[PDB]
């Protein structure tokens, strides 16, 4: 998963140095991974999940709502066929039969966002700036000017966290 | 006026003379840890380090288009104990004072809106004072240097 | 969804530079998406929804009150016809028959605002300014002047949040 | 386990001194071990675990979810064979038979992360800087400049702790 | 137990005085003993322990989880033989017979860490610095510079305590 | 009991005046006695103790866990013999017979520490300094320098008390 | 410049003259309780004690490579009552003022980057003022002394 790369940050910052320092490029590479992970996504392509099932229940929720297609499902290692269920958006499967009690094992491909939204791309740029300028402080007074920094929350600067929470899964 | 270009020229001069070619002449090598645009103490991860700051620039008019201008350069030398820190700072200050007071007048290259860069020279350039840290932090220490420069711009009002 | 574009911000700011920097144009593109999302709208055209239904109940609420027309509805995969219901504003459907118990599946087109109200257009401009001037701080004192910033709420500056909440759905 | 070595820190810092001081190299060697340990991993290759088991229960959780293969398992010193169980991701074993009551003893190889994620690599660099600059203080005012440091949590600087917690096991 | 000696501190500090003052060498000798003791280890080689035992119970926990071999065990001064038990890691003994009720007396050799981890070695160096610079104060302002010290916890400076707690036994 | 004498303090301080003033030597003599007493030890050689005893109980705890040998014990002034009991470390006596109800009278020699640990020796030096410099104040500002003293606990300076509590008996 | 080496030289001179060889000349012996690098009041465990601090160093250029430099040494004398403290301080100040104003000009040994040490001499050296504590603490008291020194460096710009 890449939310930004060097050209995206270069556009945002307006940088005209011919190249980034290794600092910025490492911080970009870490920022991609961290924002990937705080959303609760992961970068796997095919996912395997094991679900407890009961005959009283026939809606089941897949572990990642971007799941795009189920590719095997089986109960007690008895396989069942694509006519016996329906797959709806946000990774909801509806069984058309009441299942035997026990464990269900399912394989699916999880896809992702497409295209990456511009607000995530901005929030990533602001995080890279946050580490790069070392703005993890409460105040500074170099020379005469002086600033006081945000009341950070979960250690994430508050002005970033709103954009994460607008997408933070679960 | 040449405030940044002069600071750049002096940074270049420090890097060039310190580099190692003067081994019975300068106590140290800086390996390029002298700079103009990376000077906030958080930025520094090596010691010693030499940070150049740009002071107030002032002017003085003269009877027929000439004018003097004066610049201050506050310089900060940051260092970390290995020997007692006051002896290390005494070495670094002795080196940089030598580089100030020996060799020719400081040359700088004035870049022009026409795209050229014209080689010019600072008329007089003078270190004025030194101070040092109280020593409360350790192993880190600091020395201040105050440098003054007098130079004359292009003769603007008569060229026009 | 576009609440503003470059000309709208140019009018608000009174800018006479010949062009925006890439900073401002990216911030505009992110601001459209964020305000789109904090309202709880989305930019899909056709929506599919699955509803639990019971014979005791015959008012049902669509997931997005700007829904403009139902285009299929079915119960237990038994289709039913447009005489058997009535569709009212704010996405309320009233059944003219008491339904069989179970799942209802419905397709509808969700429309949106038209025209975009001027208060949202202003709030977007103020958000773009907020990121652009980097006013996510508690104070600054450059030179002699000095300012103290709003007591932000949900990390959204307080003077913006009122306009959102006047429209924030649910 | 090495999250960083000298070249990684040299890239992050942009150092052009020909060598690190022994201070930095010791701090790197300690930082590897500490971040290894705060995640709750350990650097053992083969692990032995003893589990209480009951006939009512047939899912069992291995002590380290990176476990890659079970290599022996036995109950009451009666050995059982790889057809009698299934091993799923995150170190979940599912028994295909209801076990005799008592103690289960199992050997497995625990693997680890691969490749080490860039966010951990960054957090390690920031920790090395934290000790090296001696930023375990509340404020400093050397000369004229002045700074106030983070509201540290569990004694770990707050801007580091988010990256740990995104991976902190259990 | 030696976590550091003079050469380890000399490497960490980068000292080039030809010798340590007696202050530093005494502080090193005290620091070894204190960190030895706050971990709850001790420097004994062979340990004797008396345990209350009941026929209902057959797991018993040794007093120091680094115990490497039991060398005698007896119940009511009736000796029992190494086939009648099994000794697992972290000093867990599992009896293969249900014991007579009463007191069990056991001798074992307790070993220790090997090799001493680099994070303890660092924490010891930071403690020696803490006493040596006399940083058990809340603030100082000698000359113009000024510092404020950590919010110490259990009287141990907070930036040290995390490394202890990562190993603090029980 | 002597934890320090003049030569120990002279080594710690590095004093090169030819002699101590009577102030320091009295403070050393008081410091020995106070630290002797705050640990809850005493300087007696032979100790006599009277214990209430009951036939239900056969472990008895001596008043000072450094007790090295019982030298008489008697019940109701009926003497009993060294085969009828066993004496374990930390001054635990285990009777091999269930005693008659009433008072037990026992004589034992209490020994002490040997050798005196270096941490106590340091803490004594720091206490002597504390009284000698008259650092029982909250602040001082002689000339320009200024200091603020520890948040003392039980009136004992906090940086001393940890070393006492690591040994404080009971 | 010789800031630490001068302070060291004066410390050596105090220890050498005070030591005891002048018993009808100096009131006291210091037994080596005079120092340059152990001067924070917490550090002192004996009385009397003499602590040497290093002031601002300033320069003054002269027509052909010569320059003067001036140094301040704030000196602190810490003492503890046995007699009334103001009489003890009067003794110590009288001793140290004598050691300042008698004997030859202060010699110091300038260590060089080539490894040598060159014996040199401070041209003029002058105690300027004294003050004493208010006496609120007891038995401890303090006296300030302000010392000034003028000296000339090696003739750097003409040797180069």
């Amino acid at each position: 998963m890449q939310i930004i790369t060097a050209e995206d940050y270069r556009l945002y910052g307006g940088l005209k140095r011919p190249e980034l320092e290794s600092g910025v490029e490492m911080m970009i590479t870490a920022a991609n991974a961290l924002i990937t992970s705080l959303l609760g996504m992961d970068d796997a392509d095919a996912v395997d999940q094991l679900i407890n099932t009961k005959p009283t229940r026939k809606k089941y929720f897949l572990s990642s709502p971007s799941a795009t297609s189920v590719t095997k499902m089986t109960i007690n290692d008895k396989e069942i066929d694509p006519e016996q269920y329906k797959l709806y958006s946000d990774g909801v499967i509806l069984l058309k039969f009441s299942p035997p009690e026990g464990y269900m094992d399912v394989e699916y491909t999880q896809g992702g966002f497409n295209p990456i939204p511009e607000d995530l791309k901005l929030a990533a740029c602001m995080l890279v700036d946050h580490w790069h300028k070392q703005d993890y402080r409460q105040a500074k007074t170099i020379g005469g000017e002086t600033v006081t920094f945000n009341n950070t929350k979960s250690g994430i600067p508050e002005h970033i966290r709103t954009i994460i929470e607008v997408y933070r899964r679960v | 006026d040449h405030r940044t270009s002069i600071a750049q020229a002096l940074v270049d001069r420090i890097a060039q003379q310190m580099d190692g070619s003067q081994p019975d002449e300068y106590f140290n090598n800086l390996y390029g840890n002298v700079s103009r645009q990376t000077y906030k103490f958080e930025e520094i991860r090596e010691f010693p380090y030499v940070a150049v700051h740009i002071g107030t620039e002032t002017g003085q008019y003269l009877p027929s288009g000439q004018q003097w201008m004066f610049l201050e350069l506050p310089i900060l030398v940051y260092d970390k104990e290995k020997t007692d820190i006051q002896e290390q700072l005494e070495k670094l200050v002795a080196d940089i004072k030598t580089v100030i007071d020996t060799g020719g007048n400081l040359e700088y290259t004035v870049s022009k809106p026409n795209g050229s860069t014209f080689p010019c020279e600072a008329t007089d350039m003078s270190i004025t004072s030194v101070s040092t840290d109280e020593g409360l932090l350790a192993p880190y220490g600091l020395a201040e240097i105050n440098v003054t420069v007098r130079y004359q711009p292009p003769r603007r009002s008569l060229r026009r």
